[PDB]
């Protein structure tokens, strides 16, 4: 049930979460400041990119059993929230793992509106 | 344990078609994706085809597009490759090979496993079995060479082995010339110690398997 | 469209030199470039992958450097059966490109052919032509010339040569003439030669035959 609330919820593990919303940002910005870098290199900073796309996708999974899958229905600061950890999380699986995709689409600017809804997470985090 | 075992090859009338069958051993086709590469006489290597029975998605080069089709099925785990209008540029030998998903960033895996080749003749010339002429060594001495002529046959190859694949010490089969005829020819020689002539039989075997020709031939002085 | 350029086209070199084949791509394409063997007759097999990553089996004497947008194939310490031909390729499917390929041959001590004559068989002189061959065996280098002089007569543009492969124990050459002629005209001449010249030789050896 709410068990595992007592413990996630802390203020220990959100101040945590939000430093990795953080984290993740730094990281995706040395990214592209870094044009032409090592073939190992543009490993780690994908590896986290989809490590910290994961973390906020186990953790939208346990805000949901462990809150009230009603709470977000009338809570549109969530549904949009949840949604753009969907897409980012998806964008990111196809743009790291999976590269069966060689289909026409002149360079998506998915892998461009992904890393601007990553700024709209920190703007609603200083809405609250 | 993994191998790729191909067949289907062979001449075939310019504007007509063939089928090559690329079969599969120690993997499951329907992950990986599997090539067709070809190889013209005495030219580099072209890659043609593409496929992946996972996405589905198959390419085609230029020189090819729109007259080859390569298909895949999973079920015998076996790549097809229809090859259908064949023009006299096509005459080339024809690999197939494995090359596994990189799911990172660096694509870090190539094509490790090719297939044995099989070779592709596109022309009009009529399938002609060889003949052998028995190259006797003349003038107990030093060491003796002798061998044995395969000639006026068509379409390649020949394979050419002594004493049943007994005798392979110093054995040189020449490569196949095309002679101003239309018909290819080469011959097979081996050296032997002269204290063995007479004493030692020498046979030469000859197979041609386009034609069906299989021919013995034993050389002596 | 991109263009694979694999410098140098051919080259030769002796047992245990430091080969380094070249391979120049048209832009900047990654570093996922393999390097491929091919021994002639047999089928191509993998050497390098992603362009500095070796494969199972391969020798440690084959490494790979990647520089720019050229990728190199480096042999330290060059072996008499590494006789083949060399390609590089790209990773990441339909986009999978070849190069022009590069030819290696081992340089070796001089070698001077050893010359045998084939008179036509009885065999073949039924059908209606003979066939006088002549056989260089085992020489280095493969510049060697073989000249056919039916009755002192310099006969040109009715023999065909042929050679083997460079091989792969010892590293020479062996060489084919066939000299086709009618039955009719080999009955009408007695004294069949063949001159070869190398430079393994001190001077053209020359084999003949009679009939």
């Amino acid at each position: 049930q709410f068990r595992v609330r007592a413990v996630i919820d802390h203020l220990g593990m959100r101040v945590f979460g939000v430093f990795l919303i953080f984290l993740d940002i730094i990281l995706m910005i040395i990214d592209l400041s870094l044009p032409g870098k090592s073939e190992s290199s543009q490993s780690f900073y994908d590896g986290m990119a989809l490590a910290l796309s994961c973390y906020f996708m186990l953790d939208l999974g346990l805000r949901i059993f462990a809150y009230g899958p009603k709470n977000f229905f009338t809570n549109p600061w969530e549904v949009a929230d949840g949604l753009i950890i969907v897409v980012t999380f998806v964008v990111t699986i196809f743009y790291t793992v999976l590269d069966e995709y060689v289909q026409e689409t002149g360079a998506d600017g998915l892998g461009r509106l992904v890393v601007l809804a990553r700024l709209l997470r920190v703007v609603r985090l200083a809405r609250i | 344990e993994v191998q790729l075992v191909e067949s289907g090859g062979g001449l075939v009338q310019p504007g007509g078609s063939l089928r090559l069958s690329c079969a599969a051993s120690g993997f499951n086709v329907y992950y990986s994706s599997i090539h067709w590469v070809r190889q013209a006489p005495g030219k580099g290597l072209e890659w043609v085809a593409y496929i992946s029975p996972s996405s589905g998605s198959t390419y085609y080069a230029d020189s090819v597009k729109g007259r080859f089709t390569i298909s895949a099925d999973t079920s015998k785990n076996t790549a097809y490759l229809q090859m259908n209008s064949l023009r006299a540029e096509d005459t080339a030998v024809y690999y197939c090979a494995r090359k596994q998903y990189s799911y990172w960033r660096d694509s870090y895996w190539a094509m490790d496993y090719w297939g044995q080749g099989t070779l592709v003749t596109v022309s009009s010339a009529s399938t002609k079995g060889p003949s052998v002429f028995p190259l006797a060594p003349s003038s107990s001495g030093g060491t003796a060479a002798l061998g044995c002529l395969v000639k006026d046959y068509f379409p390649e190859p020949v394979t050419v082995s002594w004493n049943s694949g007994a005798l392979t010490s110093g054995v040189h089969t020449f490569p196949a010339v095309l002679q101003s005829s239309g018909l290819y020819s080469l011959s097979s020689v081996v050296t032997v110690p002269s204290s063995s002539l007479g004493t030692q039989t020498y046979i030469c075997n000859v197979n041609h398997k386009p034609s069906n020709t299989k021919v013995d031939k034993k050389v002596e002085p | 469209d991109i263009q694979m350029t694999q410098s140098p086209s051919s080259l030769s070199a002796s047992v245990g030199d430091r080969v380094t084949i070249t391979c120049r791509a048209s832009q900047s394409v990654s570093s996922a470039v393999a390097w491929y063997q091919q021994k002639p007759g047999k089928a191509p097999k993998l050497l390098i992958y992603s362009a500095s990553s070796l494969y199972s089996g391969v020798p440690s004497r084959f490494s790979g450097s990647g520089s720019g947008t050229d990728f190199t194939l480096t042999i330290s310490s060059l072996q008499p059966e590494d006789f083949a031909t060399y390609y590089c390729q790209q990773h990441q499917y339909n986009s999978l490109i070849f190069g022009q390929g590069t030819k290696v041959e081992i340089k070796r001590t001089v070698a001077a052919p050893s010359v045998f004559i084939f008179p036509p068989s009885d065999e073949q002189l039924k059908s209606g032509t003979a066939s006088v061959v002549c056989l260089l065996n085992n020489f280095y280098p493969r510049e060697a010339k073989v000249q056919w002089k039916v009755d002192n007569a310099l006969q040109a543009g009715n023999s065909q040569e042929s050679v083997t492969e460079q091989d792969s124990k010892d590293s020479t050459y062996s060489l084919s003439s066939t000299l086709t002629l009618s039955k009719a005209d080999y009955e009408k001449h007695k004294v069949y030669a063949c001159e070869v010249t190398h430079q393994g030789l001190s001077s053209p050896v020359t084999k003949s035959f009679n009939r």
